[PDB]
């Protein structure tokens, strides 16, 4: 065919596939540095 | 060869654009495309491949083909049976469906949370980075360097079977190509060469050898005629020539003979005969 | 609006032609005609090779008991006196005896792997012996019974061959290493003999180059054979084993190929 | 001599052997043409005749009469579909299958037994196989007795006269 | 084109119709010779003039001049291939698929119905004629239905009725295969192939897949090409286009059996 | 069936002596004049709320307000 | 149009199957990456659906992923479709001891097979049984998650009793402080311890006539006749004995009363799952990529390499069952090709075997992580309350072990009442949704754009091509002859240089 | 010694039964001299299932060719006689085509034919290891001295 079936099948939907928003997020996402008493 | 190092046919895409992103992002693009095209031709023909490890039938062209060669490595005139090459076909089905797996598998592995196309393990296909053309030229102004700069990314496709489906869907990517980023291809692939040994045989070396003056300058267009030299294919018969004198005549069995002249069942004098293409 | 088209689940990518499952009933049937490589022939879990084998067991032999045993031996000599005097006629019962032993040793060997074929000969052989014997007119039914006696002694004899020095030697796929310890230990023992096979005066240069040409590929991937031909590789390759392996190991050994590669590095 | 052929290698060295399709030829030239024009009549078997007289230029039917007439025999039963569908191999009968009525594997499903060893699609019985197919007899905690899942006829009807021949 | 073919078989019909009734007028006492009627039924039937052929086929049997052979030709003939091939070329448009399909609207039942009729006046006459030889064997309880005659005819019955609508389309996989096999007859090649092809144009391919690995599992060199043309019929009738690009490309490249300009 | 593959070939296969003269201005500009000529006989168009759908707008300038194509760039 | 495809349509529709003239088109509906995309750009980023690891520091792909309820919790019987107080850890140890069970099966070819019949499971069931409850249970292997805390077996045995988490005596009693991998026969065991066609309404009837009346009750009392007579038909059987084929009225064979038409033991259901799977292809031996994770103790099916003095290059053999001791993931250390160190059942032979050469047992068919199974999530009600300590997201301060300090070190409710509120930080404030996160492209190659979120989105250029426009741009020109590559007949050694001038070489 | 086993021992007869065996499911191996049942050298079972490998491992040329023809899709002339070798070789060529700027105007031909002509290279590479094998006349095609 022209158009791949994994890409309209439910069947063959990988399971492992993240969404478009999420990891960009985390990305994005700012971590205070770990604060000890010393160093 | 097995995984990564065995294949039939290379591409190799050369995608050049004027920036290093423009030419990683389309490089991006175009995997994502090759990678779930290649996936469902893969697919497709381990359908096929499976199919026939279930069962078929020998062609007797290729029959034929096993049992063409006059002595076989086993003394003289050998006979291969249809179950023999079946078992041969079983064994080449066999390897290709593990290449066909190892390329299902890795078209599989790369997922948007963790991924890596520059790997041949991890992905397929993989890009490969290649030196960027840059060109300095330095001018009056009091002077100025101004360099022009190309970069350049290959994809390389390694496919264990000649896809024309495939080699077309590659080809169409020049028509949705990024802007301002151009491309070309390089295809590796298999071919099988004939080496007629009737067009071109092996002679004993002449009596009188070729001296450095045939291959003077200027030589290559008057001394030497170009490669195969025509040797007659028709013969005509002396007079009084015996059925064995003429095969003895041309350097050929008389049976081959025979075979290429059946037409005619005796020789007369003057007359055209076709000279087996194996006499000496 | 899921869709309109079929839909269907992606194809596995478990090869199946390494993959191996049950037997099938056809498959065993036909198992005479299949082929396989050494993994399908000693499969750890589903030996084809043993199934293969007996496959030419004749069902439901059971072995001679010590009185039919006793009464085979003793009717070679004891019983014709007894029911017959004549000198030619006794003859003759000695004769036919004699010549039943050597029928029925010869049916025990000459038609294995072909059981239908044996079953066929010693049943002529059998009926042919029974009506020249009632010909002969034998004056009791011990002739019959001796004849009974010695058809239980002739498929017991096959059976007990095939089981022993067939099955028995091939059924500890382990101790094969499943297949591969086959082909490995004739790759030693070529290595071992290259002096008296691929010599200048071993074999012709036809069967060399053609050596060369197998053990030359990328990867020489080794081939699935035929049931009986790979029986024929396990029994010649047990044989072998024994003039590589050391001394230490000629007997017992925790493995077919135990000795025969000095720095294989083992767990324990 | 094909047929012969066919239904020996049915059994293994039969009953296929019995009628073949093809009818005695009668005492006469007409009856040959009637013959050859109501069992090869697809083709134009005077053309296929005509066209196998000569080879290289050489008079088969004048010379070499059992080289022409093998030679014009294979090319009408070549050119002739009907004689394709005449000589096959008898080939053996296919069970239809139901999926277990409890499931425990999907791969193996009960068979459906002809009353030599109540139509079929009524209660389902249809046609599945693959390479990993399994049949069987289902029983019961489920009870299993594997069965075959072809039926060669042509050997059942061997096999059971070779028991009626050790009964006679 | 459609024209020029509409013209031929009307003519060939004119022409066969007329002999029918120049041989009747002879024969309002006269008795002809059986192959003589043979020939002139078949060649009624193959122009679709089944109705025309029943009497011939019925005095034929009744005197006993039919045969195994005779009978699964007429059963053949019975399929009308010279009306099938005008149907192709003039209103199918050419298409194999479509050809079935407008075959069966012409006296599809009553014409299978007549087939049905000749299918036990064959097994009948299988049977005496088997029983009236003496040198093979006994095998009285497997006389006619081990023999190849049995088989032919069942096939020729099969490959008539797959023309027959689809009330009998539906049928091929069904009570006439378990009727077969309650017969005990045991199927040659082209029984399998008309029962995918068949199943292909009631459009179910999941069963006539299942026939095809059978055949692949077990009788793996007799398959011919007519089980890829059935596959490639009912793929496209199912609209299953990837699949049917599927079977093409294993066709290719199994090379034999070699493709047929129907497959292509 | 000829004929469907004779509209196939036509719409996509071209041959090298063809493709090296495939693309000259005179050839284009043909094409474009018939267009204009008769599109009436071989143009097709001779899904509304995919191309009407309310966009946003930034009223003011570039300069003045970064825009937000830019700002992701 | 045709007699033929209109008595196809009704027959179909009968047995009820999808129609031949509905497939007269091509409908690709909306694919799930565009309904989660969908769901998680409406949701805004879905947050009370995605679990603590997602807001934990650089998540993995499974935690980027939406809580679902995967195959794995269906064999579980006391899920109460809701949270409480220790049954999620149950399951989870539950869990880790199917996966035991697993790798014992993968390392002693105990795993199913395709053609696997009821007995042959049957006994494949018992020896892994054995197997398990022989072999010790692995706590290493035991992977807790973010959202729960480790429990130890002495608590959770002490809370929900012996039973639950047997020992070896206990499971031995039924057919010390041990345990040992569950089995599907102790679970058996511990279970068993338990004990009218065309009918029409009155508002028709009411506009009906008396005839019709009459007619109807005509209808009914012979459809009652003959459900009723086919009842009485199940009652009567005479067993059916094929001689007369008797029905009834004066189980010996033919099985008469043949008429016309544990989901508690979690071993036995998650094993059953397993067999399903393993038949419909999901799950078997398949070759082993460099992503799919190769670590210590993995089962694997690799081909035993043979060594052959006159061999040019290495020879392989069948694929033998094997274990695998390590692997340099590192490409430094595995330059190409790759190998891998894997010992062999047979002989107890430890090779490097390359990487092409071995076949693990995939959990399903798409990786990366093929090996390894899923892990169900746990479930939050109240999934907008959530705390987790920004400055430190993981537990390092807290120790479950014990030191012999720290009974001089200070009381914990001066620093307790401060900084765990200091830390803390509700899931809800640690990320953020913004402009650049609405305008962000889709990471998949969409079909064809869609307009659904026109409306909120902005600057939104696509990262790839369309399908559809790929599609239109490949159909938009044509194909040139000679790119096919044909060459059946051979080169031409005279005339193919020698062609006409116009067109010579 | 629990781990351990005993190595069979087999006998020469038994290996002539098999050998004999293998003969009649393989009649035409002692035809073309693979076989034979003779079993008279110590290493002659041994030679039997040497050539036994190398008659199921060694493909011919030709077999080979039309193998990589049918499922490979190998492109190329097949060569049957003996005069004919089969080679396979690899044949790398580049194929450009403009797209920016040289696509769809006057210089679009004249480009193209540059390109074409720039690009004219094709390498055809070959392995004297596939060289080297059995020749249809029964010689190697390709010795240490060729």
């Amino acid at each position: 065919a022209n158009i791949p079936r994994s890409v309209w099948d439910p069947a063959q939907h990988n399971p492992n596939w993240s969404d478009s928003y999420g990891h960009d997020i985390t990305n994005r996402r700012a971590w205070p540095a770990r604060k000890w008493t010393v160093g | 060869e097995d995984g990564i190092r065995g294949s039939e046919v290379t591409y190799k895409i050369v995608l050049e654009g004027f920036w290093d992103h423009h030419v990683m992002k389309l490089a991006e693009d175009v995997c994502m495309f090759l990678k779930d095209v290649g996936r469902q031709i893969v697919e497709e023909k381990l359908v096929a491949v499976r199919r026939l490890l279930q069962g078929g039938a020998v062609d007797p062209e290729l029959l034929a083909a096993f049992n063409c060669a006059r002595a076989g490595p086993f003394g003289g005139y050998d006979e291969y049976d249809k179950e023999e090459v079946a078992n041969f076909l079983r064994s080449d089905l066999r390897r290709l469906e593990e290449q066909c797996l190892s390329v299902i598998n890795r078209c599989n592995v790369p997922v948007p949370g963790a991924t890596n196309i520059y790997d041949p393990h991890t992905s397929w296909p993989h890009v490969e980075k290649l030196e960027p053309w840059v060109r300095m030229a330095e001018f009056w102004t009091s002077t100025a360097h101004y360099e022009f700069r190309k970069f350049f990314r290959v994809i390389i496709c390694k496919l264990p079977f000649q896809s024309t489906e495939f080699e077309k869907r590659m080809y169409d990517i020049r028509h949705w190509l990024h802007r301002q980023t151009s491309c070309e291809f390089h295809t590796i692939y298999r071919r099988n060469v004939i080496h007629d040994s009737a067009v071109f045989p092996t002679e004993h070396d002449p009596a009188t050898p070729t001296t450095h003056e045939h291959h003077r300058m200027f030589s290559f267009a008057l001394d030497w005629q170009s490669a195969p030299v025509n040797r007659l294919s028709t013969d005509t018969v002396r007079e009084g020539e015996n059925w064995d004198a003429v095969a003895q005549r041309l350097g050929c069995s008389v049976g081959e003979l025979k075979d290429a002249n059946a037409e005619r069942e005796t020789i007369e004098a003057g007359v055209v005969i076709n000279v087996p293409v194996t006499a000496t | 609006t899921l869709h309109n088209q079929r839909s269907a689940a992606p194809e596995s990518s478990v090869s199946q032609s390494h993959t191996v499952n049950a037997p099938t009933v056809d498959e065993c049937e036909m198992l005479a005609e299949r082929w396989g490589t050494m993994n399908y022939w000693h499969n750890d879990t589903f030996p084809r090779l043993v199934v293969f084998l007996k496959k030419l067991l004749v069902p439901d032999v059971s072995p001679l008991s010590p009185t039919a045993e006793s009464l085979l031996s003793m009717f070679e000599k004891v019983v014709i006196p007894k029911l017959t005097s004549d000198e030619e006629d006794r003859r003759k019962l000695v004769s036919l005896w004699s010549e039943t032993t050597l029928q029925a040793e010869a049916a025990v060997t000459k038609f294995l792997f072909q059981r239908g074929s044996f079953e066929s000969m010693l049943h002529r052989i059998i009926t042919d012996a029974l009506e020249k014997m009632s010909t002969l007119a034998l004056g009791g039914q011990e002739g019959n019974l001796a004849l009974e006696a010695l058809k239980r002694q002739t498929l017991f004899k096959r059976n007990d061959f095939i089981q022993k020095r067939l099955i028995d030697v091939v059924s500890n796929s382990a101790y094969l290493g499943y297949g591969d310890s086959v082909w490995q230990v004739f790759f030693a023992a070529v290595e071992a003999n290259e002096e008296n096979l691929l010599s200048d005066r071993a074999t012709t240069d036809a069967i060399r180059a053609a050596w060369e040409g197998v053990m030359r590929e990328d990867v020489v991937r080794l081939p699935d054979v035929t049931g009986v031909v790979a029986l024929y590789l396990t029994l010649v390759c047990i044989r072998e084993s024994g003039r590589l392996v050391p001394e230490e190991l000629k007997e017992l050994s925790s493995g077919l190929e135990d000795g025969v590669r000095p720095g294989v590095r083992k767990l324990q | 001599q094909t047929l012969q052929n066919s239904a020996v290698e049915a059994v293994g060295a039969a009953p296929w052997s019995i009628l073949g399709p093809l009818t005695a030829i009668g005492p006469t030239a007409e009856d040959t043409m009637v013959w050859l024009q109501q069992h090869y009549g697809d083709v134009d078997v005077m053309s296929i005749m005509r066209w196998a007289r000569f080879r290289k230029g050489k008079d088969l039917m004048a010379k070499d009469r059992p080289q022409y007439l093998a030679r014009a025999a294979a090319w009408i039963e070549l050119l002739s579909k009907r004689n394709r569908e005449m000589e096959e191999v008898p080939l053996t009968y296919m069970r239809k299958s139901k999926p277990l009525v409890l499931g425990t594997n999907s791969n193996v499903r009960v068979a459906w037994q002809t009353p030599l060893m109540l139509l079929a699609r009524e209660e389902g019985y249809v046609f599945h196989h693959s390479n990993s197919s399994r049949f069987v007899e289902e029983t019961y905690q489920p009870l299993h007795t594997e069965v075959s899942v072809k039926e060669d006829f042509q050997r059942l009807y061997y096999q059971a006269q070779k028991h009626h021949k050790q009964q006679e | 084109e459609r024209e020029a073919h509409m013209r031929s078989f009307n003519i060939s019909r004119a022409s066969v119709l007329q002999r029918l009734e120049q041989l009747s007028g002879d024969r309002k006492q006269e008795s002809l010779p059986p192959h003589v009627r043979l020939d002139l039924a078949v060649r009624l039937a193959q122009h679709g003039l089944y109705q025309q052929a029943t009497p011939i086929v019925d005095e034929l049997h009744h005197q006993k001049a039919l045969h195994a052979g005779h009978y699964a030709l007429l059963i053949n003939a019975l399929a009308c291939p010279r009306l099938g091939q005008r149907i192709l070329h003039c209103d199918a448009q050419c298409d194999p698929a479509l050809t079935y399909k407008l075959l069966g609207d012409e006296n599809g039942e009553e014409r299978a119905q007549e087939a049905y009729r000749w299918f036990d006046l064959a097994l009948t006459s299988l049977a005496v004629d088997c029983g009236g030889r003496t040198q093979p064997s006994q095998f009285v309880r497997y006389l006619p239905q081990g023999t190849a005659a049995a088989s032919h005819i069942t096939n020729a019955l099969m490959r008539t009725l797959l023309t027959c609508g689809y009330t009998h389309v539906a049928a091929i996989p069904d009570s006439v295969y378990d009727r077969m096999g309650s017969m005990g007859i045991s199927p040659t090649i082209s029984t399998y192939e008309l029962v995918m092809l068949a199943l292909s144009l009631q459009g179910n391919m999941v069963e006539a897949e299942s026939i095809l690995s059978f055949l692949r599992s077990h009788h793996s060199e007799h398959i011919t090409v007519e089980s890829f043309n059935a596959l490639l019929l009912g793929h496209r009738e199912a609209r299953q286009f990837d699949c049917c690009d599927a079977i093409w490309q294993e066709l290719v490249d199994r090379r034999w059996p070699r493709a047929s300009p129907l497959t292509a | 069936l000829m004929d469907e593959v004779e509209d196939s070939l036509r719409k996509f296969q071209t041959y090298r002596s063809r493709f090296y003269e495939w693309g000259r201005a005179v050839k284009q500009f043909d094409f474009i004049e018939f267009r204009r000529r008769n599109g009436w006989l071989y143009d097709l168009h001779l899904a509304v709320a995919t191309a009407e759908i309310p966009a946003f707008f930034n009223e003011r300038p570039a300069w003045e307000r970064p825009p937000l194509e830019e700002t992701l760039y | 149009q045709n007699k033929f495809d209109i008595m196809r349509r009704e027959d179909r529709l009968s047995k009820g199957e999808q129609d031949l003239t509905e497939r007269n088109t091509i409908h690709y509906g909306v694919p799930i990456q565009q309904i989660v995309d969908e769901f998680v750009f409406r949701h805004r980023n879905a947050r009370g659906e995605r679990p603590l690891d997602y807001f934990k520091p650089f998540p993995n792909f499974r935690a980027l992923r939406l809580n679902r309820m995967y195959r794995d919790v269906e064999g579980f019987s006391l899920m109460k479709q809701r949270p409480e107080f220790l049954e999620w850890e149950l399951f989870t140890r539950y869990r880790q001891h199917h996966q035991q069970r697993r790798r014992l099966a993968l390392l002693h070819g105990l795993e199913p097979v395709a053609n696997e019949t009821a007995q042959e499971r049957d006994t494949r069931r018992h020896r892994l049984d054995e197997i398990c409850e022989r072999t010790p249970f692995d706590e290493r292997e035991m992977h807790v998650n973010d959202d729960e805390m480790k429990v130890s077996v002495e608590t959770l045995r002490s809370w929900f009793g012996v039973y639950m988490l047997p020992s070896p005596t206990v499971v031995n009693a039924v057919l010390d402080t041990r345990e040992h991998v569950l089995s599907g026969r102790y679970l058996n065991r511990l279970l068993l311890l338990e004990s009218v066609p065309h009918e029409q309404p009155q508002e028709v009837l009411r506009h009906f006539s008396a005839e019709e009346r009459a007619m109807y009750e005509q209808h009914v009392k012979e459809q009652t006749s003959r459900q009723l007579g086919e009842w009485e038909r199940a009652m009567k059987r005479r067993r059916w004995l094929t001689d007369h084929q008797q029905y009834g009225h004066v189980d010996r064979c033919e099985l008469e009363a043949f008429p016309r038409n544990n989901r508690g033991n979690y071993v036995e259901t998650q094993d059953s799952i397993w067999e399903e799977q393993t038949a419909s292809g999901q799950e078997g031996w398949s070759p082993a990529t460099h992503a799919d994770g190769l670590r210590e103790g993995l089962p694997v099916r690799a081909r035993r390499p043979i060594f052959s003095s006159s061999a040019e290059q290495r020879i392989a053999g069948g694929p033998q069952r094997a274990v695998i001791i390590q692997y340099h993931h590192q490409p430094f250390f595995n330059p190409e090709p790759r190998l891998v160190k894997v010992a062999f059942q047979c002989d107890g032979t430890i090779m490097e075997v390359p990487i092409s050469d071995v076949m693990i047992w995939q959990r399903r068919y798409h990786g990366p992580e093929r090996t390894v199974g899923d892990e169900s999530r746990r479930y939050n009600p109240a999934a907008m309350r959530r705390y987790v300590d920004v400055t430190d997201p993981f537990n390092e301060k807290t120790s479950n072990t014990e030191h012999f300090l720290d009974k001089y070190e200070p009381k914990r409710n001066a620093d307790t009442v401060a900084d765990k509120y200091r830390t803390t930080k509700q899931i809800t404030e640690i990320d953020k949704w913004t402009r650049y996160d609405s305008a962000r492209a889709d990471n998949y190659r969409p079909l064809s754009i869609s307009h659904r979120r026109d409306y909120i989105r902005m600057g939104y250029i696509p990262r790839y091509t369309p399908w559809e426009w790929i599609a239109i741009q490949e159909a938009d020109q044509p194909l040139i002859a000679e790119q096919i590559r044909q060459d059946n007949i051979g080169t031409s050694y005279f005339f193919s240089l020698n062609r006409y001038w116009r067109y010579k070489a | 010694n629990m781990n351990v086993v005993q190595r069979p021992c087999i006998e020469d007869g038994l290996l002539s039964l098999v050998l004999e065996a293998v003969t009649k499911r393989h009649p035409n191996w002692v035809k073309a001299g693979v076989i034979q049942t003779t079993l008279k050298d110590p290493f002659d079972a041994l030679r039997w299932m040497m050539h036994i490998f190398i008659r199921l491992s060694y493909v011919p040329h030709a077999g080979a060719a039309t193998i990589a023809r049918l499922s490979r899709r190998r492109i190329g002339p097949i060569g049957l006689e003996p005069h004919q070798f089969n080679v396979p070789a690899e044949l790398g060529f580049v194929e450009q085509y403009d797209n920016l700027q040289y696509k769809r105007y006057d210089w679009q031909g004249w480009y193209q034919r540059m390109l074409d002509v720039h690009n004219r290279n094709v390498s055809l590479r070959c392995r004297i290891c596939d060289l080297q094998r059995l020749d249809g006349n029964g010689v190697q095609f390709v010795d240490m001295q060729t």
